[PDB]
């Protein structure tokens, strides 16, 4: 169990593998809410579902912090805090959906 | 470096405050800075080079440390080639 | 072009040739574009420039002390891709980064000559032809410029 | 077009109103508070002045931008952000008057 | 010979064409007038007699090149004809209220005026501009104000077109004549003689005095012409300290006092080396009625509407005011009685 | 032949960069012994 | 790749222990500073005695504006403009006419001492070497305008400095 | 109808006193490039400018003597100067019109285009 | 010169007492050091 | 420096050091102001053969940018770049 | 070989343009366009409704974690209509890679700030508002930042002249630094630089 | 607003040194904005000379010289030794401790003595410029530095003893100014303030711009992230760049000091006063400047204050269209009020002292 992660305010968690499971698991349901041929979903299940799979497998938490290549297994989970996060927003924005509007005849081109 | 009629020494570009002029009394106290050496009279003063070949080259001396090389043609027997930066004269013999 | 010179020799000087008060002439720097000659015979009429001699030795300019009189006289400076025909009055003056320039239209003659007027620091510094196919195509007289 | 606080004028015209109120009533204690030697009167002309000067404009977009800097000033003014050279800028004291009449400019310069 | 044709917007940069010798600039009408030349563009030379030092303040209030000092004397002419070489404009504005060991009025308020018009007659200067108190007379009890008219007289036979400028007690930050009032706190009472009902005076603010010196000089027509410059209101004198008094918040004690009593406490001040607190001159120029002058044109007449005391007194007498007055609006205190 | 200013040839000597705070001073127990010791010694 | 700052351990034995109370209450630390104060005042001071004692400089120094001339006593400048075109701050005013010579020469070149930033810009631009940002440091005024300097002003500077200029130039010329 | 004269915070004599011309630079004569002749340009009537005292420098007291802004097009640079109240006045593009250059005419048998000297 | 002492105090120079018709004996400026030896004396150079 | 042996001895004992191996004023050991004139040397470029421009025009090279994706007309997740690797403690000085 | 060119690395190019099309495919709703340049930078063109959006999804970890606002600023342009392009820079520490975001806006239209996402972008946004005259809608504090407290209009603009409208003074007579009409001693001196030739072919223009 | 000495807010007025620099560089070349970015931060100038020239470069797709490279690489770390010189020695002084200020200071004169004889100025010095550095080192200007840099340990040492371990020193900064790594991310926040919290993030490594990759150092990284964590890593980053120095030293390259194209970097004089396209070029570099590509960049720098980075916008003009200055200076004032809650004045002026912030940087 290492004293400190070495980022301050970042806490050593106790339970890592049992907090990315459910974390992920979260992402998963929030995801399925998601329209199925939206990039977002297909993208976002497809990373979560490796680091499930390579969560299971490993028990030991620095062979699954080097398989993960997340950083410490602590940034993992606030990284999973925050996926899920953006998930919920994402489900409000919808940007999936088409163009809002096409930009301005010439609003991208340089030199003027 | 002559004096102009107010007193003033009129400076090498020929500037000298006409007694019109209120700008004169800039001087009032203090002193009107005018460089004595003369850009032309020393010019003029540097003997003319005599070359015998029809073109020659002026550096201003000190290779790097004078001007850009420029070649002068000295057909013209009326008048002396003239470097454009350096200001010295050559002439061809005769 | 490149950035570098690999003419390791030395280079040619031409004696200047004067051809009359308003073109400052320094012939080492002409490059033989004959524009002048050309210009001189096609639009001035006055088949006075011309070259003399062969090869390196090739020389622009009257064989005589003729002097190119013409009411078109100065746009040979404007037409000269190098400085060789240079104006007399505007020599020295100013650097062309410095001035700024005023699109207006000259008032000595009634053909209404389109013209460029240089300006530095408040003061006229030369007067440029402007481009107006109509009226004036280049060129402005000697009088205008 | 997005409207940037109010959709049309008379909401926009209602939020200049209540600028002024908040000027009208801070004029007094910015005379006390940076020693100004103007009266009340005075300092409260120069706010009726400042609001008449953009009295022309006609899209609601550009009078809420106008309350929003009114209300920057507003609160640089209620804090002692703005110095006395600041709140006496509005007034042009050194400013000598420049004539208006078509005589005054011909004598005086070039200017048009 | 000497004019330039004015070039520019009026701005600090600016040109005015306006060549100026301004004599005694060092002083509280000096640095107005200093002031408003150089913010025009006019070129503004400066005599000085005092150390450099004193002359800092005038530094920042013209371009550069615009302010040039020169140090000058008034007894010697050399001096005076040094500075007023090159000057278009000429304004005299060297007066002293109290006497000097070295130079006493008749030196300050007419030889040293005399001179500086002579050599500027000499010099060639365009214009020629001259103070005398407006209660200036050959026949008044102040010796000042006699200096005054007999320096008035001479001025004109010297420079037969010379604008003379006659101005009131002039009000203002630096002034001697509101802060001598609200200096009276600190020996108690107020001395007053006859309690300052019998005397009426019609202040003029300092920047309005500038401001018609500058447009006299623009003013074609006022060559040759005495202005009279007072204030629009006239007060008596027990109003006019009361109001003082009132706006410094400082508790009002007027008591009379016999005028012999008066003169000799104002010999008693003059006993100091340094600048008096107050002379003999003093009390008697306070005691003086300002006279009336119908004839002369005033500020009116150069464009310049003269401001009241009351919007500008809260400025000269806010510093005499106590920590608890110092905050204290300008509105408080209402307009003293005016005897119009 | 070329000369610019160039490292000496085989290069400088090393330079120390590293903390060398040195350990100074006697024991603690030293230390509070000679106290005790001048505490006594002035109280006789 | 990377290095712990702090991140170490007090030991928890009777000895260290008893070291660090005897710091704390024997304020050993803040002595040691006291002698590092101590040896710092018995070591030899740093102070130069200016004015007459001056701090060393270098030849490629960059100081107060210079006009030079050729040895035969012509101004070297040729009225090119690049060297105003060049200065990043505009504080060079240059206007040119030929001269009765019939030479190009500037008959009026200022360089502003107030808005000039000391770049040494237009000493390398510059192409006949006639402007030289010269050796001198020591040249405040009381005023100004005297800062505004003239082409006579900078004339009589080079004139002053030549001798210096021309051996430093000379130092650092193969550099440049 | 966009007006942002207001909110610019530009004094109201710019705004009002100042007419500000929209063209495409010509060709500088000197030079036969025509780089410089592509885009439009805005720029305000010139103002008076006079001689410093101290020094003869050229003092100005117009704030937008030295403004030039470059526009793709003539109509956005319209737009720029409707949108911030500037009375305008737009030239006209000139372009060079086509020429027929031959090579043969210069010895041309019968025509006038033959040359004397080559 | 003293080069024993340290860089910066090795080279000095005593002013003169009258120079251009100054008394210079209290009051000594840095500009009276004539350019010939101001590089000497800045160490610009390391020959007098 | 001109320190006497005793000051030496003092100033060392109160630093912990020997002040006199490192000395913060300089001496005779600073380089010689005046040095002999160098001979810098040429660069690259500086061939009288095969020295076209073109060949080492830098600017001329530079393109616009690519466009990947342009509104107006299983895939692997893929990521900006792969992951940084963790650092390694040095091995000089692991803690200070 | 080729010294003076810079060398060029075609592996980060591929991976940048490869990212790029993963964010447009993730949010086609905002992207307009993604381009990658030459030297190895990406950049997304999106439409302003979408800079809360997509800069959170670009902070949170759908294989992107760009959780450092390195700049936030705006370029004026006065030929588009939309005058200013507000350009938002990320780096993203795990993956040690940098992205930029732009959008474009007018001086009428409000665009949403970025505080919540980044909390970086309070002062960033407040310059542009105070050097541009960008207004970003729920801002914390919007306020002037490197402005006088005064100050009237917004430079950085291409109107606003370098020198400004107004020159601050200490004026004795009402003894407080006073404002004026800014008047030059020396006109700044425009230089016209720009060649007549065409410097880079690459980027010609077509002729229209 | 204090409710004693407790800081309730603290709110930073800034602008008070905005000289205008971004606006003024779109008026002027490429070369001649070259010296503004010297003034940006006063005390790290060469950095931000070095900033300026790898965007330029990068834009105009040329590569400096090797021997250029290695002398910026050498210079940048001789000017991170000056600032973390001052910006301990002015944080400890505003603590009150006030020597080292002055010991440190004398090594700070003979660094800007090496500035000088390399460029002619103390400070401010234009020596790196976009293609390379403008003047190859004066003879004799390494031995020098490498005899300065042999005893500048000790001097470290001295001011570690002054400072590192002291009880006062330790309580005015052990726990005060404590960032969240993640709030120091956020907030925008770089260099040591990163590295304090006890991320491990710095652009010499990650990001290697001109020769880092060539040379050895470490990083320091913080645990506490709090003041007294940022002044050892300075401490140790001060150390570190004296390994660079020696570094850099041993292996200093043969060769040009610019880039071998005359059409970006100014010809040599002599060639110059001798060739007519020497000249020409000479002529249109010193009037016009170069022509940069059209393009956009952000390229940004491990500075002594944390990142500098320049976003700069080219039309194809020899004048930059729009140059914006990222400061590190910014984002830490700007989180200086997170970083004051719940602290004293004092440990106000600790914080402002701690995330080294100098106001040219923030104000530009
Ligand atoms: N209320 C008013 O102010 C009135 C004004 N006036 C006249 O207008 C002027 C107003 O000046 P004021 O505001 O009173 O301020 P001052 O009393 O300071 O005016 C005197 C000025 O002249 C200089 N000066 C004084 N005595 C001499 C001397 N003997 N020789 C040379 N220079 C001298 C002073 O400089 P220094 O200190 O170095 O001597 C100062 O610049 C005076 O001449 C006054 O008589 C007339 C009527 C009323
Ligand atoms: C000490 C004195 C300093 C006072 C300074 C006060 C200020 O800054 S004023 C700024 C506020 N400006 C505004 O609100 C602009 C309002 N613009 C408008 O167009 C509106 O007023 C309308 C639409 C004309 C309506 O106004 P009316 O009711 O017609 O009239
Ligand atoms: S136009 Fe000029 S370059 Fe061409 S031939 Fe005539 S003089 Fe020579
Ligand atoms: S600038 Fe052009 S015309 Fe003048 S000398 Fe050089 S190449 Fe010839
Ligand atoms: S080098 Fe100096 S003197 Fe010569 S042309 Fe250039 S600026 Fe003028
Ligand atoms: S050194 Fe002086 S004159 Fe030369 S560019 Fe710099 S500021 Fe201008």
């Amino acid at each position: 169990l290492k004293k400190t992660t070495g980022l301050v305010g970042l806490a050593v968690c106790e339970t890592p593998h049992e907090r990315l499971k459910i974390l992920y698991t979260k992402i998963l349901d929030v995801l399925g809410q998601i329209p199925k041929n939206a990039a977002y979903r297909k993208y976002t299940e497809q990373i979560t579902n490796e680091k499930l799979g390579m969560v299971k497998a490993e028990p030991d938490v620095k062979k699954l912090e080097e398989q993960l290549q997340g950083g410490q297994i602590e940034e993992v989970i606030l990284q999973a805090e925050n996926e899920l996060s953006l998930a919920r927003k994402m489900l409000r924005w919808k940007p999936w959906e088409p163009l809002v509007e096409e930009p301005p005849a010439n609003q991208w081109k340089w030199p003027i | 470096v002559r004096t102009s009629p107010t007193g003033e020494k009129v400076t090498h570009t020929g500037q000298a405050y006409d007694d019109g002029d209120y700008r004169r009394v800039r001087f009032s106290d203090r002193q009107k800075e005018v460089n004595e050496n003369f850009a032309i009279d020393l010019i003029a003063e540097q003997p003319v080079s005599e070359v015998g070949s029809r073109v020659i080259s002026c550096d201003g001396g000190g290779g790097a440390l004078g001007h850009p090389r420029v070649y002068i043609n000295l057909d013209k027997e009326t008048k002396t080639g003239t470097c454009g930066y350096c200001g010295l004269q050559f002439r061809q013999p005769h | 072009g490149s950035d570098r010179s690999r003419f390791l020799e030395g280079k040619r000087a031409v004696e200047d040739k004067n051809i009359g008060p308003l073109v400052k002439t320094i012939m080492t720097r002409c490059i033989q574009c004959t524009r002048c000659i050309r210009f001189a015979s096609e639009i001035a009429g006055v088949d006075d420039l011309g070259t003399t001699g062969r090869g390196n030795d090739m020389q622009v300019g009257t064989y005589i002390e003729k002097m190119f009189m013409s009411e078109l006289s100065g746009n040979i400076i404007d037409i000269c891709p190098v400085g060789a025909l240079t104006s007399k009055p505007y020599a020295f003056t100013a650097r062309p980064w410095e001035t700024r320039k005023t699109e207006s239209i000259d008032v000595m003659d009634a053909v209404g000559s389109n013209i460029v007027v240089s300006t530095r620091t408040g003061e006229v510094m030369r007067i440029l032809p402007r481009m107006h196919e109509d009226i004036n195509e280049e060129w402005i007289s000697d009088k205008t410029r | 077009v997005k409207p940037i606080f109010s959709r049309d004028m008379n909401e926009a015209k209602r939020r200049v109103r209540e600028l002024y109120r908040a000027w009208y009533r801070e004029v007094p204690n910015t005379v006390h508070l940076f020693q100004l030697d103007i009266s009340v009167k005075q300092g409260r002309d120069k706010v009726r002045e400042m609001f008449m000067k953009n009295a022309h404009v006609t899209d609601p977009r550009v009078v809420d931008l106008l309350v929003i800097k009114g209300k920057m000033e507003l609160e640089e003014t209620i804090n002692v952000w703005k110095q006395r050279t600041h709140i006496m800028r509005f007034f042009h004291e050194t400013e000598a008057p420049r004539p208006t009449d078509f005589l005054s400019k011909f004598y005086v310069g070039h200017d048009p | 010979h000497h004019a330039l044709i004015p070039h520019g917007k009026g701005g600090r940069s600016s040109v005015s064409g306006i060549v100026a010798t301004v004599f005694g600039a060092t002083g509280f009408l000096g640095r107005y007038v200093v002031n408003h030349l150089g913010r025009m563009g006019s070129q503004v030379i400066v005599p000085y007699r005092c150390e450099p030092y004193d002359t800092m303040h005038l530094r920042p209030m013209g371009d550069l090149g615009q302010i040039i000092f020169m140090e000058w004397n008034g007894k010697d002419k050399d001096s005076i004809r040094k500075v007023v070489e090159h000057s278009n404009v000429v304004i005299n504005l060297v007066g002293r209220e109290w006497e000097t060991k070295n130079f006493d009025f008749e030196d300050v308020f007419v030889k040293i005026p005399h001179a500086i018009a002579q050599v500027s007659k000499e010099a060639g200067v365009e214009k020629l501009i001259h103070i005398s108190h407006l209660n200036a007379d050959i026949k008044s009890p102040s010796r000042y104000l006699r200096s005054k008219a007999v320096g008035e007289k001479e001025v004109r036979a010297a420079f037969p077109e010379a604008t003379i400028i006659k101005p009131s007690d002039i009000f203002g930050r630096e002034d001697r004549f509101l802060n001598y009032f609200a200096s009276m706190r600190w020996f108690g009472g107020v001395p007053l003689i006859s309690l300052g009902k019998e005397t009426v005076k019609q202040p003029v603010y300092i920047v309005d005095v500038s401001k018609g010196i500058i447009n006299a000089i623009k003013d074609p027509d006022a060559k040759g012409k005495t202005f009279a410059f007072v204030g629009p209101n006239r007060y008596l004198l027990f109003d006019l300290v009361q109001y003082i008094f009132a706006v410094a918040y400082r508790p009002f004690l007027p008591y009379p006092l016999p005028h012999f009593a008066y003169r000799w406490v104002g010999r008693l001040f003059e006993v100091s080396p340094f600048e008096p607190w107050t002379t003999r001159d003093k009390v008697e120029r306070v005691h003086m009625s300002d006279m009336t002058l119908p004839h002369l044109p005033g500020l009116e007449d150069l464009g310049i509407q003269a401001t009241p005391l009351e919007l500008k007194a809260i400025e000269v007498l806010r510093r005499h005011r106590t920590y608890r007055w110092l905050t204290s609006e300008m509105e408080d205190v209402k307009p003293a009685k005016t005897v119009n | 032949k070329v000369k610019q200013d160039m490292p000496p040839p085989g290069g400088y000597g090393p330079i120390d960069y590293k903390r060398n705070l040195p350990r100074r001073g006697l024991s603690g127990y030293s230390m509070f012994a000679v106290g005790i010791g001048t505490l006594l010694f002035g109280y006789w | 790749t990377y290095k712990f700052v702090n991140m170490r351990e007090p030991s928890m034995d009777m000895k260290s222990v008893t070291d660090r109370a005897a710091q704390t209450l024997l304020w050993t630390e803040l002595v040691r500073g006291l002698g590092m104060t101590l040896s710092y005042l018995f070591r030899e001071p740093a102070t130069i005695n200016y004015p007459f004692e001056k701090g060393p400089l270098s030849p490629r120094f960059r100081g107060e504006h210079a006009l030079r001339r050729y040895p035969s006593g012509e101004e070297r400048c040729i009225a090119c403009k690049l060297c105003e075109a060049v200065c990043p701050a505009q504080a060079i005013t240059i206007e040119a006419e030929p001269r009765a010579d019939g030479s190009r020469r500037t008959t009026r070149y200022d360089i502003d001492m107030t808005k000039c930033i000391y770049c040494g810009f237009c000493q390398e631009a510059c192409p006949v070497d006639a402007i030289v940002e010269g050796p001198n440091f020591e040249f405040s005024t009381e005023t100004h305008e005297e800062l505004l300097y003239n082409k006579e002003k900078l004339l009589n500077n080079g004139d002053k400095w030549e001798a210096e200029i021309a051996a430093n130039i000379q130092a650092d010329y193969l550099y440049r | 109808k966009l007006d942002i004269t207001t909110l610019t915070g530009v004094p109201e004599e710019h705004i009002k006193t100042r007419k500000v011309r929209i063209f495409v630079p010509a060709r500088n004569n000197m030079q036969s490039g025509v780089n410089n002749t592509k885009k439009w340009k805005m720029e305000f009537d010139t103002r008076e400018r006079w001689e410093n005292p101290l020094m003869g420098w050229s003092s100005t007291a117009d704030p937008l003597s030295n403004l030039v802004l470059t526009f793709s097009t003539k109509e956005d640079a319209v737009a720029f100067a409707e949108k911030n109240g500037w009375s305008f006045d737009v030239e006209e593009r000139k372009v060079p019109k086509p020429k027929s250059k031959s090579y043969g005419a210069n010895f041309s048998w019968n025509k006038r285009t033959r040359v004397s000297t080559k | 010169e003293d080069n024993k002492q340290f860089f910066g105090r090795h080279r000095w120079v005593i002013y003169t007492t009258e120079m251009n018709g100054r008394d210079t004996f209290w009051d000594v400026d840095g500009s009276m050091v004539p350019p010939e030896w101001h590089r000497w004396l800045h160490c610009m150079t390391d020959d007098p | 420096a001109s320190a006497t042996r005793v000051i030496q001895l003092l100033r060392n004992w109160a630093s912990g050091r020997d002040l006199q191996a490192k000395l913060q004023l300089r001496y005779q050991e600073i380089s010689k102001r005046t040095q002999p004139p160098p001979k810098l040397p040429v660069g690259p470029s500086h061939k009288l053969s095969n020295n076209y421009y073109c060949t080492r025009d830098g600017r001329r090279e530079a393109m616009p940018p690519s466009i990947v994706m342009s509104s107006q007309k299983e895939k692997k997740a893929v990521t900006p770049a792969p992951p940084i690797k963790r650092w390694e403690l040095s091995k000089d000085q692991p803690y200070l | 070989t080729r010294p003076t060119i810079r060398p060029r690395n075609d592996v980060v190019h591929k991976q940048l343009s490869a990212f790029g099309q993963y964010v447009a495919e993730i949010l086609p709703k905002y992207v307009q366009q993604v381009q990658v340049s030459c030297f190895n930078e990406l950049e997304i063109f999106i439409h302003p409704d979408g800079v809360i959006p997509v800069l959170t999804f670009l902070r949170d970890h759908t294989n992107a974690q760009f959780k450092s606002l390195a700049d936030l600023t705006a370029v004026d342009v006065p030929t588009r209509q939309n005058r200013f392009e507000i350009v938002y820079n990320l780096l993203s520490l795990r993956f040690n890679s940098r992205i930029r975001v732009k959008t474009y806006t007018d001086e009428l239209t409000p665009i949403e700030s970025s505080v919540t996402v980044y909390k970086a972008a309070n002062w960033y946004e407040r310059e542009i508002w105070d050097m541009f005259g960008v207004f970003f809608a729920n801002h914390p504090d919007l306020r002037r930042i490197l402005t006088d407290y005064g100050f009237e209009g917004h430079p950085f603009r291409k109107d606003f002249p370098l020198s400004g409208y107004v020159e601050l003074r200490y004026d004795d007579e009402v003894k407080r630094v006073v404002a004026e009409p800014v008047e030059l001693a020396q006109e700044f001196r425009k230089f016209d630089l720009n060649s007549p030739w065409e410097a880079f072919p690459a980027y010609r223009q077509p002729p229209e | 607003e204090l409710s004693g000495e407790m800081v309730r807010k603290c709110d930073p007025h800034i602008g008070l040194l905005h000289r205008g620099t971004e606006k003024l560089i779109e008026y002027k070349t490429y070369l001649q904005a070259l010296p503004y970015f010297d003034r940006l931060d006063y005390v790290s100038m060469m950095c931000n000379e070095q900033a300026y020239s790898l965007a330029v470069e990068k834009l105009l797709n040329i590569q400096p010289p090797p021997r250029a490279q290695w002398i910026r690489v050498l210079f940048g770390e001789i000017t991170r030794l000056l600032n973390h010189i001052m910006a301990v020695t002015t944080h400890a002084l505003d603590i009150g401790a006030m020597t080292p200020f002055f010991w440190m200071f004398e090594e700070r004169e003979k660094m800007f003595e090496f500035y000088e004889r390399v460029s002619g100025a103390r400070m401010h010095a234009a020596y790196i410029r976009p293609g390379g550095v403008h003047q190859d080192l004066p003879l004799g200007l390494l031995d020098d530095i490498y005899e300065f840099s042999k005893n500048f340990s000790f001097r470290i040492d001295e001011l570690e003893e002054m400072l590192t371990n002291n009880r006062i020193w330790r309580n005015r900064t052990v726990d005060i100014g404590v960032v969240t790594a993640e709030d120091a991310l956020n907030y925008g926040f770089s260099g040591v303030m990163l590295r304090g919290s006890g991320i491990q993030w710095d652009l010499r490594k990650t990001q290697p711009y001109d020769v880092y990759d060539q040379v050895e150092f470490d990083v320091p990284i913080g645990s506490r992230g709090d003041c007294y964590d940022r002044y050892l890593c300075r401490v140790e980053e001060m150390r570190q760049s004296l390994r660079i120095i020696s570094q850099c030293l041993n292996k200093m390259p043969p060769g040009e000091i610019k880039v071998d194209d005359a059409k970006v970097s100014p010809p040599k004089r002599a060639e110059m006063k001798t060739s007519m396209e020497s000249l020409i070029h000479h002529f249109k570099l010193y009037t016009e400047g170069y022509q940069v590509p059209p393009g956009a960049t952000y390229t940004a720098i491990e500075a002594p204050k944390g990142e500098f980075g320049v976003y700069l916008v080219s039309d194809g003009s020899s004048r930059p269209y729009r140059c914006k200055i990222k400061a590190p200076g910014f984002a830490h004032l700007a989180g200086l009020d997170k970083m004051s809650k719940g602290h004293m004045l004092a440990d106000v002026v600790a914080i402002i002292g701690t995330q080294d912030i100098v106001f040219g940087e923030v104000d530009r």
